[PDB]
């Protein structure tokens, strides 16, 4: 679904992806 | 570094201030923020600040503020705004405060020419501003120029016309009449629902190059990714519904849209920078977040 082992690449899989309070923010995940 | 550090912290129409610790995380920040103004929907919201090299920068929640690639002044500042834009304003923001904070920013957009606006549209859009502002139009109050204050037209729309500023505020003013009887709130509301129409609202635009070297734009949105020819940002020239993304990936200036289609070959497009494939790929995960939200 996501891979980020290098600073200067980057992967995500939207396709992939499958499903108290307000949630938050979505939080950056990249280095 | 200092035990304790001052924060500035600025809305679309507020200076707020805060003291944070060297430890203090970017959400703890951000905690204080939306509690202060209390704003409850909170998902669509980010800080921005300028980095060490003066580029627009998000800050991250879930790391140290001193971490990141804050500058060197006292108080640091950032901005608070929308990152993320919902589908329908009626579907999701209830909030007056959250209405407010959209319209202002929206609004600074379409003014600044950043989101074009047909001129018809953009008279009808003032018209929701000064109700908003004004209340009801009264004849014994609002006497000829009592609009010659305000920034109401896109630049764009005010150069392309021979209309002088009397001109256009009989126009607005026609509108702003026809209003009466709206809550400030409804115009803020109908402001909204007028401009999330618009083709360029809520995309984030990149400047690319296609293999073959030519210029285009890249969209992310709500929705999805879409390609753009140079000279229309208002009709995606190829377009990529969540649904129809396998994987994307970038390797410094090189980013790479690979299709649901195994056997359909891999979209590449080249960026000015790194920072730019990165902000490219947060704003599709956070989109892309967000719309299944939506939707669970």
């Amino acid at each position: 679904e996501f891979r980020n082992k290098r600073a200067t690449r980057g992967t995500y899989s939207p396709s992939a992806q499958e499903y108290n309070v307000l949630k938050p923010p979505p939080e950056e995940r990249l280095i | 570094m200092p035990k304790t550090i001052s924060v500035r912290v600025t809305t679309m129409d507020a200076e707020l201030e805060f003291a944070i610790q060297p430890n203090t995380t970017g959400k703890q920040l951000f905690d204080q923020v939306v509690k202060t103004i209390g704003l409850r929907e909170v998902w669509f919201f980010g800080l921005q600040y300028q980095d060490t090299k003066a580029f627009s920068t998000w800050l991250k929640l879930n790391k140290k503020v001193t971490a990141q690639d804050v500058r060197k002044e006292s108080p640091l500042l950032f901005k608070f705004r929308a990152k993320f834009y919902p589908e329908d304003v009626s579907e999701e923001l209830i909030q007056d405060i959250t209405q407010r904070l959209f319209f202002l920013q929206v609004k600074e957009g379409i003014l600044n020419d950043d989101i074009y606006c047909p001129p018809e549209t953009a008279v009808l859009l003032a018209s929701y501003a000064v109700q908003s502002k004004y209340g009801d139009f009264n004849k014994e109050v609002h006497k000829s120029g009592y609009l010659a204050g305000d920034k109401l037209l896109p630049q764009r729309v005010l150069e392309q016309h021979k209309l002088n500023k009397d001109q256009w505020e009989e126009r607005i003013q026609v509108w702003h009449e026809e209003h009466r009887g709206m809550l400030r709130e409804d115009a803020v509301l109908e402001y909204l629902k007028i401009a999330q129409d618009l083709e360029m609202y809520g995309v984030n635009y990149f400047s690319i190059k296609n293999k073959k070297g030519s210029e285009l734009w890249l969209g992310v949105d709500a929705l999805g990714l879409n390609i753009y020819e140079q000279n229309d940002r208002l009709t995606p020239k190829i377009g990529f519904p969540w649904s129809e993304i396998r994987n994307i990936s970038f390797n410094d200036k090189k980013f790479v849209i690979k299709p649901i289609d195994k056997k359909a070959p891999d979209f590449v497009f080249y960026a000015p920078r790194l920072r730019i494939n990165k902000r490219i790929l947060a704003l599709c995960m956070g989109n892309h977040e967000l719309y299944m939200r939506r939707r669970k």
